[PDB]
């Protein structure tokens, strides 16, 4: 049951600051080498920082002097303090365990690899203001496709559930489009039995935390 | 920033072997036995496949092997499987407690059965039309290979104004998905007879049509 | 006629860390070891090469008292022939040891809420200590094949670690004060005799 869970990601203005956290379970950050690794959307992995014994810290030159890696052992948590943020720092930030010579899954040798990873937390550095989405129903017209459109939001991400999570089969939330306006739009569609149309209630629960937008939208067959 | 150099893309046929290279310099790959390799599915964290040039973590298939020569490390994948069509990254110690990743390689596994795209086209909702906006929504799913072109039509006339189309994205089932939005004024939507979304995949074209409601 | 100053050893107000273990020479005095051996204050009192009951009948050239703090589950390492982090890297008795090992729980003095971190031990070393060798160096320890360049980092460790003595630790992790008495016989008149 080893796990890493990052949090703290969000929208920041250039020059701003943000602190990420990475909560470990099943093992202790105090007894392991740890690192932050980031990934710009659609781009590759970039090593950011590492921490070793004695809280000895090391950084990529791309962030040196602006970022600080640290640990709080009682909370079993790794942090990344990011100052003087730039648009080029926009990325998903992952925390990972860096295997070393003394790691228990090493039999001999030096380790030197990232074997435990979190899910990542998204950091957007932009001067654009956060904008909550407008949610519209995509009505049904035996299988039936219904859905909802999450329009003109910023920044990523948005979470979409159906019937507060009870409905998961046939659900397909599509990757968002980034419009020329700089705003995102996505759609979520579920395939359901046609015979359930008009008797089973279908609600898409849309959440855009950056703007604190939670919207429950009922998708109903079209009635003229 | 400084990175190890990997081919952007490689392709192989099932049952065959494929090698992905990872070129650094004498002060990283060429100095240490600390090369690791990772597999990454879209939207997921990387998975460690190889470390210390050639070692496999417990549970990783022996289809994956690593080696190095001079400043270049290589990952070789044998018995290629549809599951392998993912991104791969190399990483090396870069001296003095630092690490450097390669730019990543997208692996394509050829010879898989072609899968045509399922299309769903929605017209603008009545709420949005009440807000003085119109958006037609064209969803494309379950296609392989992961490449499509999208063209919109208004009564058989070409439409390029208002089209925003995503890149294809790999699904859990090893097929791909994409979407296309057409923004129209309420007036334009209702002035035309119908509207259509045409997705072209491996030569074939699949189209869907909508039109303003009857009442 | 003067009594050996064992009080200065057993009732010292400060005890050394084990890696920097302290030695006191005792000479030209009368040693009543039976009062020590019959004292209820000691969790551990084991002699090697001598009978504890017969020590009051013997005369030695000198006596050495080595003292330090370790954790309880390490007291077993302060004995001839043993291995582990303390015997290997911090304090090593010879196979042919002639002396006594004395220990007692010091949780009431050496633990504190939040942890007492004043006491250290050597966690890493390139080779095992010889008997009665003492290493107080603090070079960075290279646990892998890559260089340390004099600083901590990847597979490169500061060689000392602190015990974290907290009052609620189990006994195996509680602090124990330890006194090792060595009995030395040279080609000289004895100066430390029993009563
Ligand atoms: C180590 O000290 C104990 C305790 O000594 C008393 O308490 C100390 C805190 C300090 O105030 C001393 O000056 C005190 O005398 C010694 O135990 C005493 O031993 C004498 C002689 O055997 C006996 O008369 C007392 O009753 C003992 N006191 C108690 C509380 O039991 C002990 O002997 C000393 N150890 C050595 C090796 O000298």
């Amino acid at each position: 049951e080893v796990q890493l869970v990052e949090s703290g990601g969000g929208l920041v203005q250039p020059g701003g600051s943000l602190r990420l956290s990475c909560a470990a379970s099943g093992f202790t950050v105090s007894s392991n080498y740890m690192s932050w690794v980031r990934q710009a959307p659609g781009k590759g992995l970039e090593w950011v920082s590492a921490i070793y014994s004695g809280d000895s810290t090391y950084y990529a030159d791309s962030v040196k002097g602006r970022f600080t890696i640290s640990r709080h052992n009682p909370k079993n948590t790794l942090y990344l303090q990011m100052n003087s943020l730039r648009a080029e720092d926009t990325a998903v930030y992952y925390c990972a365990r860096l295997v070393g010579a003394l790691t228990n899954i090493v039999v001999s040798g030096d380790g030197g690899a990232f074997d435990i990873w979190g899910q990542g937390t998204m950091v957007t550095v932009s001067s654009a203001s956060t904008k909550g989405p407008s949610v519209f129903p995509l009505a049904p017209s035996g299988t039936a496709a219904l859905g909802c459109l999450v329009k003109d939001y910023f920044p990523e991400p948005v979470t979409v559930s159906w019937n507060s999570g009870a409905l998961t089969s046939g659900v397909h939330t599509f990757p968002a489009v980034l419009q020329s306006s700089g705003l995102y739009s996505l759609s979520s569609v579920v395939t359901v039995p046609s015979s359930s149309l008009g008797t089973q209630t279908y609600i898409c629960n849309v959440n855009h935390k950056p703007s604190n937008t939670k919207v429950d939208k009922k998708v109903e067959p079209k009635s003229c | 920033s400084y990175e190890l150099t990997q081919p952007a893309s490689v392709s192989g046929s099932p049952g065959q072997s494929i090698t992905i290279s990872c070129t650094g310099t004498s002060s990283d790959v060429g100095s240490y036995n600390l090369v690791s390799w990772y597999q990454q599915h879209p939207g997921k964290a990387p998975k460690l496949m190889i470390y210390e040039v050639s070692k496999r973590p417990s549970g990783v298939s022996n289809r994956f092997s690593g080696s190095k020569s001079g400043n270049t490390a290589s990952l070789t994948i044998s018995g290629l499987q549809a599951e392998d069509e993912v991104d791969y990254y190399c990483c090396s110690y870069a001296g003095s407690s630092t690490w450097v990743f390669g730019g990543g390689t997208k692996l394509t596994v050829l010879g898989q059965p072609k899968a045509a795209p399922s299309v769903t086209l929605f017209p603008p909702s009545s709420e949005e039309l009440q807000a003085n906006k119109a958006t037609l929504v064209c969803l494309i799913s379950d296609f392989y290979p992961g490449a499509v072109t999208v063209a919109w039509k208004a009564d058989s006339s070409p439409v390029k104004a208002g089209v925003e189309t995503t890149t294809p994205s790999k699904q859990s089932n090893n097929k791909y998905a994409a979407s296309s939005y057409l923004s129209l004024t309420p007036e334009q939507w209702k002035s035309h007879r119908s509207y259509s979304c045409q997705v072209t995949h491996e030569g074939s074209t699949v189209e869907k049509t909508v039109a303003p409601t009857e009442c | 006629t003067n009594l050996c100053p064992f009080g200065e050893v057993f009732n010292a107000t400060r005890f050394a860390s084990v890696y920097a273990w302290n030695r006191k020479r005792i000479s030209n005095c009368v040693a009543d070891y039976s009062v020590l051996y019959n004292s209820a204050s000691f969790s551990t009192f084991k002699c090697y090469g001598v009978s504890p009951t017969k020590l009051n009948d013997l005369c030695f050239t000198n006596v050495y008292a080595d003292s330090f703090v370790i954790r309880g589950d390490e007291v077993r390492q302060i004995a001839p022939g043993q291995t582990g982090k303390i015997a290997d890297y911090n304090y090593k008795l010879p196979d042919d040891f002639t002396g006594c090992v004395i220990a007692w729980n010091s949780n009431n003095l050496d633990s504190k809420v939040g942890g007492n971190y004043n006491y250290l031990y050597r966690l890493f070393r390139k080779s095992n200590l010889k008997p009665f060798e003492r290493d107080i160096s603090t070079e960075i320890y290279q646990a892998g094949s890559t260089p340390c360049n004099g600083v901590e980092g990847f597979n490169c460790y500061f060689p000392l670690q602190s015990y974290g003595f907290q009052p609620t630790n189990g006994v195996g992790y509680q602090p124990y004060r330890v006194v090792v008495l060595s009995f030395e016989l040279l080609h000289a008149p004895a100066t430390v005799c029993g009563p």
